[PDB]
């Protein structure tokens, strides 16, 4: 019995900032999705193009698991066809997305009383991300007609900003860990199936 | 090893036309395929990821397609600056690259601009004398240069080098250098470079006297 | 603009070792993988290996594991490629490249400019740079063409720029030719006859394997 290593994804010690979202390739294993869907710890579990109760009856060539941290009010952006700073500049799903979006509140682990500022998001970008594009660039963003010469200043912004998570914040400003499972269905041999 | 095969070594097209570059994987690679552009002298530049996604900033006339073993990079409204070699890559199992497809642009004919240059005084003082002829911005690539010294043809000591197609006007350029010793250079007076190109029955002649 | 800046071309004796560097500007390497790729004219592009700068773990194509070592320094944002006991088969352009994703394999979105490694027992020879002045292509062209002859250097490459790159249009640098173990190339620049010799035109040559440079102003003859 070679189960898919979901634990390595969902219980990873550290989670990426959303701008630097991580992706794991899941192949050649048996996936018991029902353990995930039946887990109450998940505040969000939304599937697209498949039904979550029937996941254990389907086979895919590959599964991808993207993971990162965002704040509560932004979880709604992790869906096809959405707009906003996360959907436009940090993590973009395709319109034809087939998969599941899973999230849970991580205030107890990602907030700290002095405020935790290690988690970052991109606040400025010259164009919207293409689907599954990943931008890790740090160049000063030129908001006006004056070039920035790589220095921050008036209309010249560092493009990444910290969330600032402290446990006292409202739910919409608390940290959420997110895992997005992408189900690849090509017409090649399947390598990830349910039991 | 997964081998990526690009059967086309060269492809030709015109500005404004479209071309499709093919790549075949020896095993199924799904959509773990990328495409890269390499202009002469430069490093590869990324164009496509996941078989069919274009990076931000990449012109929309580049499109990737295919799944499994057969992949295509399509370039529409071809521009002179697209002159480059195009390489596929799979990253499903390790990382392997195709052998590259070089694009050639067809354009209208253009006569060369010819310039001849006597040896530098600095080179002469060191004992050598290279006379240089540039044949710049002509099309098509085929051209002949003939060196003459005091009216008679000279073949030994001549070395020639051609550019790749220019990325702005898609023309070719060529350099021809006649090297000889200082004394030999001082034994004759007339040095001439003559270029014959299909744009004119009469050769293009440029000359100087010491 | 994001740039992966590599160290200069190197001449290396057979059997010796060399270490190449790639410094990133515009992102932190700790957010991705850094890879090295080899290119030769006939054998094409070959992946050597790559590194995870977070944990230091590197992985290699088995053909390269005994002679390549990839390291990284996140504090200076630099990746390194160490090659040992070089042979003529190691003469090649080596590129650094970054990966798209972290956690799994992906394409390479950014590439350095490449570093030519030449393996030979010959010594370095810097070029002689000679100006090419008219030269009786006499006015009246609206345009005038000048050049620089970069003669007798080893190994490749040389870089040629004109007025420190400010004259990039109208420049043609021709491939080098090899004769009796030394390379020669030419570079041409075309400018309006109003600027020259009214304004100065200079070719800037660098020969990274000998750590030499030369500027040569093109002045009217006599
Ligand atoms: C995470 O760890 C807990 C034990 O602390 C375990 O019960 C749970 O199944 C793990 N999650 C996954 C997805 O395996």
């Amino acid at each position: 019995t070679n189960l898919c290593p979901f634990g390595e994804v969902f219980n990873a010690t550290r989670f990426a900032s959303v701008y630097a979202w991580n992706r794991k390739r899941i192949s050649n294993c048996v996936a018991d999705y029902s353990v995930l869907y039946n887990s109450a710890s998940f505040s969000t579990f939304k599937c697209y193009g498949v039904s979550p109760t029937k996941l254990n009856d389907l086979c895919f060539t590959n599964v991808y698991a993207d993971s990162f941290v965002i704040r509560g009010d932004e979880v709604r952006q992790i869906a096809p066809g959405q707009t906003g700073k996360i959907a436009d500049y940090n993590y973009k799903l395709p319109d034809d997305f087939t998969g599941c979006v899973i999230a849970w509140n991580s205030n107890n682990l990602d907030s700290k009383v002095g405020g935790n500022y290690n988690y970052l998001y991109r606040l400025f970008r010259k164009s919207n991300l293409k689907p599954f594009e990943r931008d890790i660039s740090t160049e000063i963003y030129q908001a006006g007609s004056t070039p920035c010469n790589g220095v921050e200043g008036f209309n010249c912004y560092f493009p990444l900003q910290s969330y600032g998570f402290q446990p006292t914040n409202g739910v919409g400003y608390q940290p959420y860990r997110v895992v997005v499972l992408s189900f690849e269905l090509l017409h090649a041999p399947a390598t990830v199936c349910g039991p | 090893d997964i081998v990526m095969t690009q059967s086309q070594k060269f492809m030709s097209t015109s500005v404004g036309d479209r071309v499709s570059v093919t790549c075949k994987a020896s095993q199924n690679v799904g959509t773990h395929v990328a495409w890269y552009q390499q202009k002469p002298g430069q490093s590869p530049k990324a164009l496509i990821y996941s078989a069919s996604y274009r990076y931000s900033g990449v012109p929309d006339r580049f499109t990737g397609s295919g799944v499994g073993t057969d992949f295509t990079l399509t370039i529409t409204n071809v521009q002179s600056e697209d002159l480059a070699e195009y390489f596929c890559q799979q990253y499903n199992s390790y990382f392997t690259f195709g052998s590259g497809t070089k694009l050639e642009i067809k354009r209208a004919d253009a006569a060369p601009t010819v310039s001849i240059f006597p040896p530098s005084s600095e080179q002469l003082t060191s004992g050598g004398a290279s006379v240089v002829c540039f044949l710049n911005n002509f099309y098509p690539k085929d051209i002949n240069v003939k060196w003459k010294i005091d009216g008679s043809e000279r073949q030994n000591g001549v070395l020639n080098s051609w550019t790749d197609q220019d990325s702005k006007d898609s023309t070719y350029s060529m350099s021809s250098t006649l090297t000889l010793t200082k004394d030999e250079y001082e034994r004759h007076n007339s040095y001439t470079c003559e270029a014959t190109h299909k744009t004119s029955t009469s050769p293009i002649v440029k000359s100087f006297n010491r | 603009e994001v740039q992966l800046q590599q160290s200069g071309a190197e001449l290396v004796k057979p059997g010796a070792s060399v270490k190449l560097s790639c410094t990133t500007s515009g992102f932190n390497i700790i957010d991705t993988y850094m890879h090295w790729v080899k290119q030769r004219p006939e054998e094409g592009l070959e992946w050597i290996g790559g590194i995870d700068p977070v944990n230091g773990n590197s992985e290699y194509d088995p053909k390269f594991q005994d002679k390549a070592t990839i390291t990284a320094d996140t504090s200076s944002n630099t990746a390194y490629l160490h090659l040992s006991r070089l042979t003529s088969e190691d003469t090649a352009v080596y590129y650094c490249a970054s990966a798209h994703y972290y956690g799994s394999s992906s394409s390479f979105p950014y590439w350095g400019q490449g570093t030519d490694l030449v393996t030979v027992s010959a010594k370095t020879t810097p070029p002689s740079v000679y100006p090419l002045a008219p030269g009786s292509a006499a006015q009246t062209n609206s345009m005038v063409t000048l050049g620089c002859l970069v003669k007798g250097y080893f190994p490749e490459p040389v870089t040629v720029t004109w007025n420190s790159g400010s004259l990039s249009s109208g420049v043609h640098t021709f491939p080098a030719v090899l004769q009796s173990d030394l390379y020669t190339l030419s570079s041409s620049v075309t400018v309006p006859s109003s600027p020259w010799p009214s304004e100065t035109v200079t070719c800037n040559v660098a020969h990274p394997a000998s750590s030499t440079k030369v500027d040569k102003k093109i002045v009217p003859r006599g």
